[PDB]
């Protein structure tokens, strides 16, 4: 029954501010230190600061002392972190957490809040078929999904029936839009004698695209 | 600020094998050092607190040892569910600091990549853009170099790379390298070449095309 | 005497750790608070001939501002009879101590 429950994901413009909430339940909120952490995908965590919700006393990492401001509403048992002057360097997952103690069995973590700091607006993907060069035993085809926002997109081949020898590469941010690609490898006997199609869905722009891969040539 | 160094960055093991993850502090942290597992971007899972104190419910195969500067997290007999990221954290002094992490991954035989190059689609060219795509497929281990050359000259800018996670079926990695140009710039060169250098060979794996064939 | 104030802070952190009841915790924290405010007034050996407004002198004093605020948060808990909560709060005091004990 001890939980920390953070607010949902945030999309914010450069220069703007944001307030992430951390709702404590199943224990006395005012009696325990709350830490705030920052994590970029696959990277080490950074500590921001703590707040003692009983007093509103705070201590900050020197790195974040001008970026983050910790407060509590002791009535609602909610900790809040205010991020100011936001840039793309503030794009991260933020966690609130009761720290490890010699005196308690467990530590406790919020589920995390993903913050995207971008000027980008919702944008449909361009989808391109990647056929082999004009001129082997095996053939690798491709699907290029370019210039969409926000995440995610789903990609299948022949509506999921072609799942063997498929790689779908994680999306990368190029100049405030996302690019994703996929490869599929089949035997030369299979293509181009049979139709192969990539199926791209971008729910946030209400977009579906089917691109049949056609031989290049004159 | 105390620096925590985790060596090596990646640890390849087979299920059933012993493994040891190293965390070294740049100054004394006594036993104020904790170990976390993180599978994805979900909240970290405390395994060991105060260097060697196991957490209620953590399976017997996990143990930690060390005090001062040199710490070790040990897994007695690795499980499939143990593959993922491991972080150490010190609570000796402010600021609280973490290691950059060790990735525990499934071991397999070294494999050279399959390289495929793709000229810009006719559809994209019509819209005024030109992406050249290079796939480096089913290689191990993960570290790889992609070199782009345009008319035989190395191109640094305009290139963006993405690795897959370790394949569920064959335990290999694959990588996309995309070079994005204008149709203008694309048409001002003739030769496009993607070069894959991987530990499995001194000699690179070259794929090229001429824009005009 | 600055040295002996540090040792009083250090000694009472051991007492809080081993404490059975709220009284033992409360008595320790109160002594710690006094030792920390007296220490603030002192000048550590390396900074003896520095300015009282030197960035190092402010920081030295600032360390005790942090400690006192942490002793206060734990004193609130200990005054409510909350031994384990106070002991966990006193845990965060050690981190502050270790960061400032020999910095000067």
């Amino acid at each position: 029954q001890i939980q920390l429950q953070q607010s949902g994901p945030e999309l914010v413009k450069p220069g703007a501010s944001v307030k992430i909430s951390c709702k404590a339940s199943g224990y006395t909120f005012t009696d325990f230190y709350i830490n705030w952490m920052k994590q970029r995908p696959g990277q080490g965590l950074e500590w921001i600061g703590w707040i003692f919700p009983g007093s509103g006393n705070t201590h900050y990492n020197e790195k974040f002392k001008g970026k983050a401001t910790l407060i509590v509403d002791t009535s609602s048992s909610t900790a809040f972190m205010q991020l100011n002057s936001l840039t793309s360097e503030d794009s991260a997952v933020y966690f609130c957490t009761r720290p490890v103690s010699y005196y308690y069995d467990f530590d406790y973590w919020g589920q995390g809040t993903t913050l995207t700091v971008s000027s980008a607006k919702t944008t449909a993907p361009s989808v391109y078929p990647l056929a082999p060069v004009c001129g082997g035993s095996s053939v690798t085809l491709g699907c290029l999904v370019k210039g969409y926002f926000p995440e995610p997109v789903t990609l299948t081949w022949n509506s999921g029936s072609l799942s063997s020898g498929v790689h779908t590469f994680p999306a990368v941010l190029q100049s405030d839009l996302y690019t994703l690609s996929s490869s599929v490898t089949v035997t030369s006997s299979t293509w181009p004698s049979q139709s192969i199609t990539c199926n791209v869905a971008h729910p946030a722009s209400s977009t579906k695209v089917d691109k049949k891969i056609e031989p290049r040539g004159p | 600020d105390i620096v925590l160094t985790q060596s090596p960055a990646t640890l390849s093991v087979t299920p059933g094998d012993r493994v040891s993850l190293s965390c070294r502090a740049s100054q004394s942290v006594s036993n104020y050092l904790h170990w976390y597992q993180q599978k994805s971007h979900e909240s970290p899972r405390l395994l060991i607190k105060y260097a060697s104190q196991s957490i209620s419910g953590i399976p017997s195969r996990f143990s930690g040892s060390g005090s001062g500067t040199d710490f070790t997290l040990s897994i007695n007999s690795v499980e499939t569910e143990d593959f993922g990221m491991y972080f150490c954290q010190q609570s000796n002094s402010w600021p609280l600091t973490f290691g950059a992490g060790t990735k525990l991954e499934l071991r397999r035989a070294d494999a050279a990549p399959t390289v495929s190059i793709f000229p810009p689609s006719s559809e994209q060219l019509t819209s005024g853009g030109a992406s050249v795509v290079c796939f480096l497929n089913n290689f191990y281990p993960k570290d790889i170099n992609v070199k782009w050359k345009i008319d035989g000259s190395e191109r640094q800018n305009g290139v963006l790379n993405s690795w897959t996670d370790q394949d569920s079926k064959d335990s290999t990695y694959s990588m996309s390298s995309t070079l994005t140009l204008t149709k203008d710039e694309y048409e001002r060169h003739n030769s496009y070449t993607c070069e894959a250098t991987h530990k499995t060979s001194t000699s690179p794996i070259v794929k090229s095309f001429n824009r005009n064939e | 005497d600055l040295e002996d104030n540090w040792e009083t802070l250090n000694d009472n952190l051991k007492v809080i750790e081993k404490a059975d009841n709220a009284a033992q915790v409360k008595d320790a924290l109160t002594k710690m608070r006094a030792a920390a405010l007296d220490a603030q007034k002192a000048t550590p050996p390396k900074l003896e001939d520095k300015s009282p407004d030197s960035p190092e002198m402010k920081d030295f004093r600032h360390g005790f501002d942090i400690l006192v605020g942490q002793i206060d948060d734990a004193l609130k808990l200990a005054n409510e009879g909350k031994v384990k909560e106070a002991q966990a709060a006193a845990e965060q005091l050690k981190t502050t101590r270790n960061a400032y004990i020999q910095k000067y």
